[PDB]
């Protein structure tokens, strides 16, 4: 199971956002023993809260969690540079297992929001002569770097033969990733279009190619 | 002074076991119930299980039984994690964390649900590479033309345009891995429209590891 955390959240310093993680009567919502984690890029997890509200040593006041229903919810007010950071949630489960969320990153603006620029390649002929089939989706110029990426094959969602990037900070710190999916030319041949949907602070980009 | 010290990253092979280990100090060893936690691509943390040191009783995560085998040397305060049969979904950083609080027995369990103290991970690569060279494909057109440098290992890869002539509007991405375990990436280069055609474009690839210098034209 995978608690559901929203994908990013943004704020300029000084500023207070707020991170969701909603789970089942099961776990986030039957028992007491919700923890949060905060991961730098590159970075250890390190603990923020547990048993839903509590600080362990080192964690200041401005960090504080709740819960609602099945809903727990991690609070950052006051935010500063070095609380950017994905976030984790978690929780005990019956019968001892634990979950966790699937993460949020935390990003501190500074400077202003940039749309993702969106490319996206079709197949060459020869790579389809080599029988084999790849689109291209590359991603450049966006801040902050958090952003998810959906394939569509036609109007259908496709999930199969996707690999996507980690966005990697360019020279001017704003952030470049690329998507791939991987088809069969059968595949590639057999639809009317494909499609790479770049989701970035709450607008998603969308660029087309056609076999024909 | 709680600390984990983990053995350090690993390539393996599908099909090999990952074996890593965790070196406890700093406390009370027989105390304290142990976790493992990976960080896998396009998924968040994974919990994968805890063992007991006091009778090496562990608990697995649903996803691992039958493929986890989590063990401890009292006589060297040392944690062991093996996991059978790898395939490209356990590429991931591997981490070891300490519970919260020791077990009350009957009692009081709330301190085994907390990871407090952590490994510094071992990032954990599953690929069956072995040395290769990358395909280039070009990738047809202000305009956007690019070249597709496909299904290379190891890193890394040097990507220049017309003989190293051509830098401005030059964007080469970090690569991506797929589920085969080899890495391609793209080179993209934004060029004034009207001097398409009029202008020929190449991208010059190389590859040491391999010893591949490939010239790839694009039309």
């Amino acid at each position: 199971s995978v608690l559901t955390q929203p994908a990013s959240v943004s704020a300029s310093p000084g500023q207070s956002i707020t991170v969701s993680c909603t789970g089942s009567r099961n776990d986030v919502g039957g028992y007491d023993f919700v923890s949060w984690y905060q991961r730098h890029p590159g970075g250890v997890p390190k603990l923020i809260i547990y048993e839903i509200s509590k600080r362990p040593s080192g964690i200041p006041q401005r960090f504080s969690g709740s819960r609602s229903g099945n809903t727990a919810s991690l609070t950052i007010s006051g935010l500063q540079d070095d609380d950017e950071a994905d976030y984790y949630c978690c929780s005990y489960a019956s019968y001892d297992r634990l979950i966790f969320g699937g993460g949020t990153r935390v990003s501190v603006l500074r400077q202003p929001k940039a749309a993702p620029s969106v490319t996206l390649f079709p197949p060459s002929s020869e790579e389809l002569q080599a029988n084999k089939a790849t689109l291209v989706c590359l991603i450049s110029d966006f801040y902050p770097g958090a952003v998810t990426v959906a394939w569509k094959a036609d109007g259908s969602p496709v999930k199969a033969g996707v690999e996507t990037t980690k966005p990697s900070k360019q020279s001017n710190n704003k952030y470049a990733a690329s998507s791939y999916l991987s088809l069969t030319p059968e595949q590639w041949k057999s639809h009317r279009s494909y499609s790479c949907q770049v989701t970035h602070e709450g607008s998603t980009v969308e660029k087309t190619v056609a076999p024909t | 002074q709680v600390q984990l010290m983990q053995s350090g990253a690993q390539l393996r092979d599908p099909g090999d076991s990952l074996k890593i280990s965790c070196k406890a100090s700093g406390y009370n060893f027989i105390d304290y119930h142990i976790h493992w936690v990976r960080l896998a691509p396009g998924r968040g943390l994974e919990w994968m299980g805890w063992i007991d040191p006091v009778g090496g009783i562990t608990k697995y995560a649903g996803q691992f039984q039958g493929r986890l085998s989590l063990t401890r040397d009292t006589s060297t305060n040392t944690l062991f994690l093996e996991l059978s049969r790898l395939t490209a979904g356990d590429t991931a950083v591997y981490f070891c964390a300490r519970s919260m609080r020791p077990v009350d027995h009957g009692i009081d369990y709330s301190g085994l649900f907390v990871f407090h103290f952590w490994g510094r991970g071992s990032d954990v690569l599953v690929s069956s590479a072995s040395t290769k060279g990358p395909s280039v494909f070009p990738l047809a057109p202000t305009a956007a033309l690019g070249c597709l440098v496909k299904d290379y290992f190891p890193e890394p890869v040097t990507v220049s345009w017309n003989s190293g002539a051509l830098t401005s509007g030059v964007h080469t991405f970090p690569a991506v891995l797929q589920s085969s375990g080899l890495y391609s990436l793209s080179s993209v280069v934004t060029v004034p429209s009207s001097s398409l055609g009029t202008q020929t474009y190449i991208c010059n690839v190389n590859h040491k590891p391999s010893n591949t210098k490939v010239d790839k034209k694009v039309e």
